[PDB]
């Protein structure tokens, strides 16, 4: 099954899909191409809570209940390698009127 | 486009897979929207109709047009072998602008439109609601 | 094979170039004739937008149930002026 992720950090957020099967690893991997940064300078959270790479999303809590196209689950981004990772920071969206 | 008048009966299943209220309808031998008792959003019904007929569905409270076997148009065949010919009703995938005016218009009185602050133009299509006779003249005149 | 949308509250997405295809303007406002910058569509907007795509390119022409694109009443009215600038 395919999850619909909204990968986010500081303003920035991506959305993709991956296999509930795929790996914590390989999600990083794929984060490596767009923001072009290294598995090892990133960690991947979902709600406060690190991941690791060899759990696959679906271990996760990342399923196809979850991670709807219309709904994506969201998952922290935080950089920076071993020698200081930054703390987890996701900038809210903004805020409708009425 | 009206129903061909063969007194071939065909067996068919309405299987309602959609949020919606469905407003069966049916084309008379004149070209006649006539409707049919609804489906709750998620039941199924059989029906008794026949080959040629023509028939096409329709949100109930809104007349927000949907799909019947992916197609616009539901023709019922060939029964007999293996018998009920199934018509799947399913949401089409509006546009987010379509899908936008279904929910203001779900929430706001006809007679409030124009208290609304949007363009004089979404106004229009706001009031121009979804119509059977309307999508029946377009299919027509294609 | 990705590219930047950002909203006029600075938050920027990067989506797939045929997801965001699925917006006519957006298709001209790039590859006219990378990023795009929305000065009038705010966060909670094009998030909105962005989910509409992946639906979008998910259940054309599909043969599996599809299910309701939902929107919360206050999104409502942006929406459908983001939506109706851009085509889609």
């Amino acid at each position: 099954m395919d999850v619909f992720l909204m990968i986010r950090r500081h303003k920035t957020t991506i959305f993709t899909d991956a296999k509930e099967s795929s790996t914590v690893f390989e999600l990083k991997r794929i984060v490596e191409g767009i923001l072009k940064r290294p598995p090892d300078e990133q960690r991947l959270y979902k709600d406060d809570q690190l991941l690791d790479d060899g759990k696959t999303l679906g271990e996760c809590g990342f399923t196809s209940q979850t991670a709807r196209p219309q709904a994506p689950a969201t998952v922290g981004l935080a950089f920076r390698a071993d020698d200081t990772f930054e703390a987890l920071c996701i900038e809210p969206f903004s805020s409708p009127p009425e | 486009l009206r129903s061909v008048n063969s007194r071939e009966p065909s067996q068919v299943i309405f299987c309602n897979r959609s949020p919606r209220v469905v407003l069966p309808v049916w084309l008379n031998f004149d070209g006649e929207p006539q409707p049919y008792p609804t489906l709750p959003p998620g039941t199924g019904r059989r029906i008794h109709s026949y080959r040629g007929h023509l028939w096409l569905f329709r949100d109930a409270g809104t007349h927000d047009g949907l799909l019947v076997n992916q197609t616009e148009l539901f023709v019922p065949s060939l029964n007999v072998d293996g018998q009920p010919i199934f018509a799947n009703i399913t949401l089409p995938v509006y546009t987010l602008k379509e899908r936008c005016l279904q929910v203001v218009r779900s929430l706001v009185k006809p007679e409030n439109y124009r208290r609304l602050d949007i363009v004089r133009s979404l106004y229009e299509d706001l009031e121009d609601h979804p119509n059977v006779q309307k999508d029946l003249e377009r299919l027509t005149q294609e | 094979m990705y590219v930047k949308l950002i909203s006029s509250d600075g938050h920027e997405f990067i989506v797939k170039r045929e997801h965001a295809l699925t917006s006519g303007t957006i298709k001209a406002m790039l590859s006219g004739p990378n990023e795009v910058n929305f000065r009038e569509i705010p966060s909670h907007v094009l998030s909105k937008v962005c989910m509409y795509f992946t639906y979008k390119v998910r259940y054309t022409n599909s043969s599996t149930e599809i299910p309701e694109f939902p929107i919360a009443p206050e999104i409502a009215l942006e929406l459908l002026m983001a939506a109706n600038f851009l085509d889609c």
